[PDB]
């Protein structure tokens, strides 16, 4: 797995590879790792498929109920807090590295990391999953303050493609989502649409 | 019908007031505290010559330094006596010392209002204890007599009677008591008073008597030792 | 394997006289090859007549002393008098045994006056075995202190010497000497020696400097 | 926590005349990876008290949540009583000991600094409930690299000015950046005086690499 | 008889035990709240039943969160119990969701707790009514009132206790939507003095609190000097 | 280490058990009794882990006696054996298993003599003869060689003595004396100890 | 009537008769007085003796070094509540290593004692307390009731004929803040003495005194130890 | 679980449930005991006769253990409960003391069982 | 530790050393290993010191309660059984205890061995502790039911002595008690260094 999210002025971009593995067998080559938690709040999942599905389902339930009770859209920070509470409390029984990202009317586009262990921190951009190791350098050199939505989408797709080339544990297609006040726009980059960088032959 | 934890308009618990009235159906017991020790004396109240008098036990040892005389509903007293015994042994176990008479009395008195029907365990106490108790003993404060009743109120007394004829007996105790009175005088005085108040002719089988002294452990008087004291009285 | 224990060092000592008790300890608190602080005494006042010395795992020393303090007040409230030195010792035995299967990693020595006004020392293992002693060393350097006390206070292995009563002044000299000797050889014992002297007049305090290496 | 995940390295503290200063870098490491490079490892508890934590950051965040809520609860009463630095240090000792005794520690080592009633307070609490006070403290590699320098200065001059304590802390942070492979050259300094608690940062030390040309 | 348990309806569909609990609130001296342009102000007529009591004793104004005040009437031990419930609810909300409880949600949660004590022979209804007040830049000023049945509504102005109707008629004279907290405190003090029956109950303390732009959204006691000025204004206005 | 043996004839059951209680390298008692009277015509012989053995046997004993007091008549040997088995098996997977091996001997008015064998797992077998302990390894073949179902009680005591002499000759442990009892229509009889 | 046996039954006037009845238990106890200055808090109690040969019931109890109480009403309820107070104080020293502030302890009593007033088959506590304490905010006198209400007091008296004591305390309370300790205790004794029949006087057998302040842990004076305070009521 | 207080005091110190239990005993068949020099004897009345009854099944005299027996008067179902409880207790005593009960020991046990059912909720 | 006891015509002899150890460190030479349960009943201690002291002190508590409740002395059988039933629940949890319960009751002189493994047995003679093997040898070669009182004291003292000689973990003093029909008495305390002088 490689997961990523990036803030821009008015929203967020999220991205993931699509590979589920047991050992080195690919059990699903087109996994959807970006799961909607509410109308404008998604989570990117890494670690155990069972654990992250169970936790995402439970948070969807909690956040939904909370939202109906308050009669307002939920805060991105609230969604992240609910993940954090569950990931921290059950840290000894879960293997879950989560990014929560979305939009709300109060604070705009926001990205939160909830890594294994269940800490929570807001970030400009976040990467996670085992493939993320191979793109720390790339993201650190390429990130610029003030990127547009379209630039965040390219930045994300590039980072993910590089990770997917090098990490045996990541691959398949790139799933992207952009979230803003106007809604959610999803897309898939496959085959020739995935950014390409040569193998350095002699 | 009302609940067991209902207050009357005078600010008393009905059940406790009624338990106090049950003490008046008991045989008379007397306690006297002197500088030489305490004595406890009780009317047995034999109801048939076929009854074994030694099977009536209204004075009991709590520990070597502490005895207890009871009046009222005697069956109720068993769990209180056992709690007193267990507490003094716990205190010995934990602290390697004897428990004070006051402390024993306090421990028992904390059971008193622990009744009621919707706080507690599946079959906890439904009512107060219909018992009054005199604890007589010796500790580092010297000789000591304490009284306790079903309200959980306890207090030190120089001399005290409880049961049916306690008014009466308490009046004679005011008349004869003095702070410098000897134990042998106290023993005689309490038998003289029991003799007045008892319906039956006093003798060496229808009373019990015990002492505790600074020298000497809890001691129940034998038939032969009672006969000796009865001669003068 | 999280371990719930660590060893923090500390040497303790108590001596019973005819009308006094001494309780003494070094003030170094250690862990591994490091010093946490040079000013952490191992003696705690319990009553006007009783002092306790505690060494071993500092987390347990702190907890146990706070438990003892609460229990002394509970006793005083239920019984209307302060706990005697003997009753504190008996109670500590039960508190230690209550953790028989997850022990307090603490070596305890009580020093105080008994009910006749005489010096009393009680020594403990971590699970609450105890007895009265005439003198006792405990903690990190106890095997260094104890033999000299056996010899000099107990007169052991000596012929042709009068078995005189232990004066406070000589007891004091011995206490300082043995800690000075221990500071030479036990890496954990050092910085300063704190001495509490319990008498009928109260508890007073002396401190003596030790090597800082 | 059985297994710490994202962790913080050393925390330093030193008393000075009129207050206490503490220092900590802004790094959460994930094993050797310098993963979260802008996190604060210092908390203002209330007006008289501050706290710095080494070890597991999620466990620190939990303590911050609990302790923050405790201060709020107390302020609601509006009754003229506040938790002193010593009280907070006591509470923390109990909490860590209690979690140790359940075999489920909070995986942290903490430094509590405060100023109340004319007295500087500086106290340590570790994950096992080992707690004490001292004129200077340093957790982690700071115990080996910083504490020797703190104590040597304090022996020559037990009473430091604020500016002397601040310069001494900066020298220690430099050493730690040279020699601790989990450190990072972006830190905060927090100070407590009569006036309250101030947290400054992000700060950096100057470094010298002349020795790179002294090998042949 | 049909009025001994909260688990028994009367033949006309009333729950008399809840009505009786309401009568305890209606025997109590008066508390008022007023929402205005930039906050909420509370005032209580606090009857002093003995001169031996300290100034401040038996407060009827509470902080239930840093941003939320509570003003009570009725049986004071019941009210304090509810303040503790409100505090626990605010605290738990912050722990679980990670931000300050919105006033309306706090009002609704405590009202459901009150409501739970109106269904059963096992417990009795609370003998208290209370107001909750807050301010924030996002939510503006909010004032809610909750009664022993567990009903909860929002208000521009509100009064509870024995001179409730007389207080409401004075509150209706203010254009509170356009006034500031500093203006409204004087009018709160004025209204308490108007509805106070100086013949029947001899001595009272005025208790004042507020939350608004001027306190940065923190619920706080009105400062002493401002309270004294408001009292002086109220007294002279009585004339 | 502990030896039990039983031999059932036409109208009696003969049983014996060693009398040693050992600990580490020493015999601590040489007159130990491993037999428990359950009722007038039932013996339970119990060996195994210290504590478990007495705790288990005395619990069974008290309950068999309770059954008598409640009902006016005794459990049969077979009912008592099945009761014993139910208890052991029910404890096997509990927090309190009992590590004991047993023989149950009895005489029923209507069914005649019975000998039952039980191991610590609570497998129950009726047998014409049986034995427990390491000593069983050296004596069961002697029983297979010489036992017949009509064996008289004299010859059973002779056969028993062959078994016990074989332990003296061949077994590495010092088991010098044995308790011997017989059960028949007239109850439980003590015979002389067999000693070396 | 149908309204007076259950603490869960409101009367049609908005009252709870069981709570009012519990308050009668305190009005019938022997009188006790509490008062304070800038530096000390004092309790003074009359002790009732059953017969001429009984000791006289304890009225003043130690809670912690900085807190003591005087009781009126059911003695067993007084002990239960005193044990709760003691435990709350011990907890605070254990956790925080500092004394529990007096006003926080009183809040805990209010909250604890309110609970049984709202549940079927439970009863109020039939005891009233005067609480003397000293903390960072100085000396305190608090009063607690069977209703679970409590009061912060300049001075107070509860129990039988305590109206007289309260009248004395109002008359002299402008003097209390500036009193030395001896003056303050004398004022307590004169207030308590107003509760007595004209024949009878304060003696070493019937007076109990409790004192706490800046320099003084909570201390109880009984029997021969009250004599210094009784001599010079001149 | 049913926790009603059943045995309570009345004005004048009476426990009416206990007094009514004693009325039940007074309507039971007569039972008599005499302590001899080296024998003890129990005899009991009746109760019904009735030719079609199996006599064995209604005895009012019962072994508690080998060395202790009892007779009762009153509610026969209640007696069966008490008897079985006492029989269990005799086996605990043997188990933990390795002596048979004294008659006073098992009496004291039965009496305290009875006392508990005058002071426990729901019974 | 070495402890022993034996029944004979004139009651029961009980003897012990006085050493305590923590590994190879000698922690004390003055431990009392014979505990006074009541005036006619003694318990002996071998194994873990805290374990023996705690459980025998609890035994003493229970025996005293028994006496108050039943109005008679507890038997040696019943006392040993109470102790066995208490420790049985803790088997496998690491208690280390080996005790002899020594008294005189209605069946005459009484002696039971009880331990943390669950054993409880009556017998004529026992020795318990790391030095027991050495004590058994000398006790066994001198024991008789018909020993005179002074010969019985001599045997007990000598058996413990010889154990202290061979066993690194036994030493200090030999403390000797005699349970008689009217109570136990303390008979002697002899430092092993003084016995060495005497027996050569
Ligand atoms: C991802 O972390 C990925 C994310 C997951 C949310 C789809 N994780 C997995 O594929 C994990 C192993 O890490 N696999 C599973 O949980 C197993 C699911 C099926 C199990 C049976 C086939 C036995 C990456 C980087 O780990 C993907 O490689
Ligand atoms: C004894 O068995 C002896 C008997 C005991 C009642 C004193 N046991 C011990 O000495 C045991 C052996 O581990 N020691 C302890 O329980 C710890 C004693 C105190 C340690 C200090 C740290 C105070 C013999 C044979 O084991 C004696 O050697
Ligand atoms: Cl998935
Ligand atoms: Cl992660
Ligand atoms: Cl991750
Ligand atoms: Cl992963
Ligand atoms: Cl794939
Ligand atoms: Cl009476
Ligand atoms: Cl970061
Ligand atoms: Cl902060
Ligand atoms: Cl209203
Ligand atoms: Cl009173
Ligand atoms: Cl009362
Ligand atoms: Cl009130
Ligand atoms: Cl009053
Ligand atoms: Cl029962
Ligand atoms: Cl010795
Ligand atoms: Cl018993
Ligand atoms: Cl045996
Ligand atoms: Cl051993
Ligand atoms: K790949
Ligand atoms: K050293
Ligand atoms: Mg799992
Ligand atoms: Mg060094
Ligand atoms: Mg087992």
């Amino acid at each position: 797995t490689t997961i990523m999210a990036v803030q821009f002025d008015g929203g967020v971009v999220l991205g993931a590879d699509s590979r589920t593995t047991t050992g080195s067998y690919i059990a699903n080559r087109v996994t959807d790792k970006l799961t909607p938690i509410h109308d404008r709040i998604f989570c990117c999942r890494s670690g155990s498929a069972a654990d992250t599905q169970a936790v995402a389902d439970a948070v969807t339930y909690q956040l939904g109920f909370h939202s109906i009770e308050l009669n307002e859209p939920p805060l991105v920070h609230t969604a992240a807090s609910l993940f954090k509470e569950m990931c921290y409390r059950y840290r000894e029984d879960l293997m879950a590295g989560i990014i929560i990202a979305g939009w709300d009317p109060q604070e705009g586009g926001q990205v939160y990391s909830v890594p294994m262990g269940g800490m929570m921190v807001r970030q400009s951009f976040a990467i996670g999953g085992s493939g993320s190791s191979y793109i720390y350098g790339y993201v650190d050199a390429t990130y610029r303050e003030g990127m547009t939505k379209e630039e965040c989408l390219q930045f994300t797709a590039n980072a993910l493609a590089l990770a997917m080339e090098r990490d045996g544990s990541s691959g398949g297609v790139i799933r992207l989502a952009a979230i803003a006040e106007s809604g959610v726009e999803r897309q898939v980059l496959l085959g020739d649409q995935i950014p390409k960088f040569a193998v350095a032959t002699l | 019908d009302r609940g067991v934890n209902t207050f009357s308009p005078e600010g008393r618990l009905f059940q406790v007031e009624y338990a106090i009235e049950a003490i008046k159906l008991g045989s008379t017991a007397i306690g006297i505290q002197t500088s030489e020790g305490v004595c406890l004396a009780v009317e047995k109240r034999i109801t048939s010559p076929l009854m074994e008098p030694s099977s009536i036990e209204k004075i009991v040892e709590i520990d070597a330094h502490i005895g207890c005389a009871m009046s009222g509903l005697i069956a109720d007293a068993k769990t209180l006596i056992d709690k007193a015994r267990v507490e003094t042994q716990n205190h010995w176990f934990t602290y390697n010392e004897t428990m004070t008479v006051e402390s024993v009395t306090q421990a028992v008195s904390n059971l008193a209002l622990q009744f009621g029907e919707e706080d507690a365990d599946p079959g906890a106490m439904s009512r107060p204890f219909g018992v009054a108790l005199l604890f007589g003993g010796v500790d580092e404060k010297g000789p000591q007599l304490f009284h306790m009743d079903p309200s959980g109120t306890f207090v030190q007394c120089d001399a005290r009677a409880i049961g049916s004829a306690s008014e009466g007996a308490q009046s004679s105790l005011q008349e004869v008591y003095h702070k410098s009175m000897t134990l042998k005088e106290a023993i005689k005085s309490s038998l003289i008073i029991l003799k007045q108040v008892m319906e039956e002719k006093l003798n060496a089988t229808n009373i019990e008597l015990a002492t505790v002294q600074p020298g000497q452990n809890f001691h129940m008087f034998t038939k032969e030792e009672l006969e000796e004291v009865i001669k003068d009285i | 394997r999280f371990s719930p224990y660590v060893f923090n060092g500390g040497t303790i000592l108590a001596i019973a006289g005819e009308d006094f008790a001494i309780v003494a300890s070094d003030t170094r608190l250690s862990e591994g090859f490091s010093i946490h602080t040079r000013d952490s005494p191992k003696c705690y006042k319990l009553t006007d007549k009783t002092v306790i010395g505690c060494s071993g795992f500092h987390g347990d020393c702190l907890t146990l002393t706070k438990i003892i303090e609460a229990r002394l007040k509970m006793y005083k409230h239920s019984n209307n008098k302060a706990m005697t030195t003997g009753a504190i010792a008996a109670m500590l035995s039960t508190i230690l045994y209550s953790r028989r299967f997850f022990p307090y990693y603490v070596y305890n020595i009580i020093g105080g006056l008994d009910e006749e006004g005489k010096g009393a020392v009680y020594s403990f293992d971590p699970v609450g075995s105890y007895q009265r002693d005439s003198f006792k060393a405990g903690g990190s350097a106890s095997a260094m202190l104890q033999p000299l006390l056996d010899n000099q206070v107990g007169f052991k292995n000596m012929q042709n010497v009068e078995h005189v009563p232990l004066s406070l002044d000589r007891a004091m000299r011995l206490v300082k000497d043995v800690f000075i000797s221990a500071a030479e050889r036990d890496v954990y014992t050092g910085d300063a020696l704190r001495i509490c002297i319990v008498t009928k007049e109260g508890i007073r305090e002396e401190t003596v400097s030790l090597r800082k290496d | 926590t059985q297994n710490p995940m994202v962790t913080g390295t050393s925390v330093l503290g030193v008393k000075f005349e009129g207050g206490v200063v503490i220092a900590a870098d802004m790094l959460g490491s994930y094993g050797s990876l310098a993963r979260f490079r802008n996190i604060s490892r210092i908390m203002r508890v209330n007006n008289s008290t501050m706290l710095g934590a080494s070890g597991d950051y999620a466990d620190f965040q939990y303590l911050k949540q609990v302790l923050g809520q405790m201060v709020i609860d107390e302020e609601l009463l509006g009754d003229g009583h506040s938790y002193s630095p010593r009280a907070i240090h006591s509470w923390l000792t109990r909490a860590m000991y209690s979690r140790r005794s359940k075999m489920n520690p909070l995986w942290n080592t903490m430094v509590i600094g405060g100023y109340a009633d004319g007295e500087s307070f500086l106290g340590y609490v570790d994950m096992l409930g080992v707690a004490y006070e001292a004129p200077s403290l340093a957790t982690g590699y700071g115990a080996y690299l910083a504490q020797p320098l703190l104590r040597e200065v304090l022996e020559k001059q037990p009473v430091l000015s604020q500016t002397e304590a601040r310069d001494l802390v900066e020298r220690c942070m430099r050493v730690l950046y040279y020699r601790d492979a989990r450190s990072y050259n972006r830190f905060q300094i927090a100070t407590v005086t009569e006036k309250g608690v101030e947290i400054e940062g992000p700060l950096s030390t100057e470094t010298n690499w002349d020795i790179a040309h002294m090998i042949s | 008889g049909y009025d001994l348990s909260a688990s028994t309806f009367s033949p006309d569909g009333r729950v008399f035990q809840v009505e009786y609990a309401m009568k305890a609130v209606e025997n109590s001296s008066t508390a008022i709240g007023i929402r205005c342009k930039d906050g909420v102000v509370f005032g209580v007529e606090k009857l002093v039943l003995s001169k031996l009591y300290e100034e401040g004793s038996n407060k009827r104004l509470f902080n239930v969160d840093r941003h939320v005040g509570m003003a009570v009437a009725g049986l004071l031990a019941d009210a304090r119990s509810l303040a503790d419930i409100a505090r626990e609810e605010a605290s738990n909300f912050r722990s679980n969701f990670g931000y300050n409880i919105p006033l309306k949600h706090l009002a609704d949660r405590v009202a459901m707790y009150v409501h739970a004590y109106t269904l059963y022979s096992a417990v009795r209804p609370f003998g208290c009514s209370f107001m909750l007040g807050s301010y924030s830049v996002n939510d503006g000023a909010q004032l809610y009132m909750i009664d022993p049945s567990g009903v909860s509504y929002g208000y521009w102005g509100c009064a509870i206790g024995k001179a409730r109707q007389a207080a409401k008629t004075e509150i209706e004279k203010l254009q509170m939507k356009e006034m500031t907290c500093r203006d409204i405190v004087k009018e709160v003090a004025k209204i308490i003095y108007i509805v106070h029956d100086e013949v029947k109950d001899k001595a009272f303390e005025l208790e004042l609190s507020w939350v608004g732009e001027l306190t940065n959204g923190r619920h706080e006691i009105v400062p002493k000097d401002i309270r004294e000025e408001a009292e002086k204004y109220a007294k002279e206005s009585l004339k | 280490m502990e030896y039990l043996i039983g031999i059932q004839g036409p109208d009696y059951v003969l049983v014996a058990s060693d009398r040693v209680a050992a600990s580490n390298i020493v015999q601590m008692k040489d007159d130990h009794d491993k037999m428990f009277k359950m009722s007038e015509k039932i013996l339970l012989l119990c060996v195994g882990e210290a504590g478990d053995t007495v705790q288990f046997a005395e619990y069974i004993q008290k309950n068999v006696q309770l059954y008598k007091m409640r009902n006016g008549y005794e459990l049969s040997p077979t009912a008592a054996a099945n009761f014993t088995r139910r208890n052991l098996a029910d404890c096997l997977r509990s927090r309190t298993p009992y590590h004991v091996n047993l023989l149950l001997a009895g005489y029923d008015e209507h069914e005649g003599p019975a000998l039952y064998y039980m191991d610590y797992l609570a497998a129950l077998a009726k047998a014409p003869f049986a034995a427990h302990g390491y000593g069983a390894f050296l004596t069961l073949s002697i029983l297979d060689r010489y036992y017949t179902p009509t064996i008289s009680r004299e010859r059973a005591v002779e056969l028993l003595r062959k078994c016990l002499e074989e332990l003296q000759k061949r077994f590495i442990l010092n088991l010098p004396t044995f308790s011997v009892r017989i059960i028949d229509k007239n109850g439980i009889h003590d015979l002389d100890n067999i000693s070396f | 009537n149908q309204y007076d046996n259950d603490v869960t039954v409101w009367s049609p006037q908005g009252r709870i008769h069981q709570i009012e009845y519990a308050m009668e238990a305190v009005k019938q106890g022997s009188a006790t007085v509490g008062l304070k200055s800038k530096t000390h808090a004092v309790l003074v109690a009359l002790k009732r003796a059953q017969s001429e040969l009984a000791a006289h019931q304890k009225k003043i109890l130690h809670v912690d070094n900085h807190i003591g109480i005087s009781i009126a009403g059911l003695t067993a309820d007084a002990r239960l509540l005193c044990n709760f107070m003691r435990q709350e104080c011990l907890d605070s020293r254990f956790v925080f290593d500092r004394p529990l502030p007096v006003s926080r302890l009183v809040s805990l009593i209010g909250s604890k004692t309110q609970i049984p007033t709202q549940r079927y088959g439970r009863r109020p506590y039939g005891v009233g307390l005067l609480i003397a304490g000293y903390d960072d905010m100085g000396p305190h006198i608090f009063q607690t009731c069977p209703s679970a209400n409590y009061f912060d007091c300049r001075a107070m008296s509860i129990g039988a004929r305590s109206q007289s004591a309260r009248t004395y305390l109002e008359r002299h309370m402008s003097e209390f803040m500036e009193c030395n300790l001896n003056e303050l205790v004398k004022h307590g004794l004169r207030a308590l003495r107003e509760t007595l029949p004209a024949e009878q006087d304060l003696t070493t057998k019937n007076v109990s005194i409790g004192i706490v302040g800046k320099d003084l842990e909570f201390t109880i004076y009984d029997d021969d130890d009250v004599s210094p305070f009784l001599e010079g009521l001149e | 679980s049913y926790d009603r207080a059943i045995t309570v005091f009345s004005p004048d110190g009476h426990l009416f449930q206990v007094e009514y239990a004693q009325e039940a005993v007074k309507k039971g068949s007569t039972a008599v005991g005499v302590r001899g020099r080296d024998i003890v004897v129990l005899g009991v009345e009746k109760k019904s006769v009735a030719k079609l009854q199996d006599e064995r099944t209604v005895r009012k005299i019962c072994a508690l253990d080998d060395n202790v027996c009892m007779a009762f008067a009153g509610l026969t179902a209640d007696a069966r409960i008490v008897i079985n409880r006492a029989r269990v207790e005799c086996q605990s005593h043997r188990l933990t003391v390795e002596d048979p009960v004294t008659v006073e020991y098992i009496t004291r046990y039965i009496a305290s069982l009875k006392q508990r059912y005058t002071q426990s909720n729901g019974r | 530790t070495t402890t022993l006891a034996f029944k004979f015509r004139h009651g029961v002899i009980v003897a012990a050393d006085s050493r305590a150890t923590a590994g190879a460190y000698i922690a004390s030479q003055t431990v009392k290993k014979v505990i006074e349960i009541n005036p006619y009943l003694l318990g002996t201690m071998a194994g873990g010191a805290a374990d023996c002291s705690f459980w025998e002190r609890l035994l003493a508590r229970q025996c005293r309660i028994y006496e108050l409740r039943n109005k008679e002395r507890i038997s040696v059988a019943a006392a040993s059984k109470l102790l066995a039933n208490m420790v049985y629940q803790y088997k496998g949890m690491g208690l280390s205890m080996g005790t002899m319960i020594c008294g005189w009751d209605k069946r005459g002189p009484g002696l039971y061995y009880v331990d943390s493994e669950g054993n409880r047995i009556s017998g004529a003679t026992f020795s318990v502790g790391s030095g027991s093997v050495y004590a058994y040898g000398v006790m066994d070669r001198g024991y008789s039911y018909d020993l005179e009182v002074e010969q019985a004291y001599d045997l007990a003292r000598r058996a413990i002595y010889q154990a202290t000689y061979r066993d690194a973990y036994s030493g200090g003093a030999v403390n000797l008690y005699h349970v008689r029909e009217d109570g136990w008495i303390r008979v002697s305390s002899d430092n092993v260094a003084d016995l060495h002088e005497k027996y050569s």
